[PDB]
């Protein structure tokens, strides 16, 4: 995964 | 000749709504930047609703840590930590 949702 | 830079104060919601890429422990955002980037911005979500974020903000620091050089996955802890609030400091351009 390269892109983390926070 | 170069960026320009902004401060993001989000509250959490049940999250600060977006996105980020890049940096030490991941793949980069950019040809050739290391850096921590916005990639996305939840419709809806509470960095929407301040509109201070935008896609390809460069992040500097997050309360006050300084993560031009972090570890994707440092910064994610930073950005998730249990806090009232979030300042984000940014590089646009």
């Amino acid at each position: 995964q390269s892109e983390t949702s926070v | 000749p170069l960026g320009s830079r902004h401060v993001a104060c989000l509250a959490r919601s049940e999250g600060l709504g977006f996105s980020i890429a890049g940096g030490k422990g991941s793949t980069p955002y950019r040809a050739g930047d290391a850096g921590i980037f916005v990639s996305r911005i939840a419709e809806g979500g509470a960095a929407h609703r301040a509109g201070t974020l935008q896609v390809g903000d460069r992040v500097l620091s997050i309360n006050g840590v300084d993560v031009t050089e972090a570890r994707h996955d440092h910064a994610v802890s930073l950005l998730t930590a249990a806090s009232p609030t979030i300042a984000l400091l940014l590089e646009r351009e």
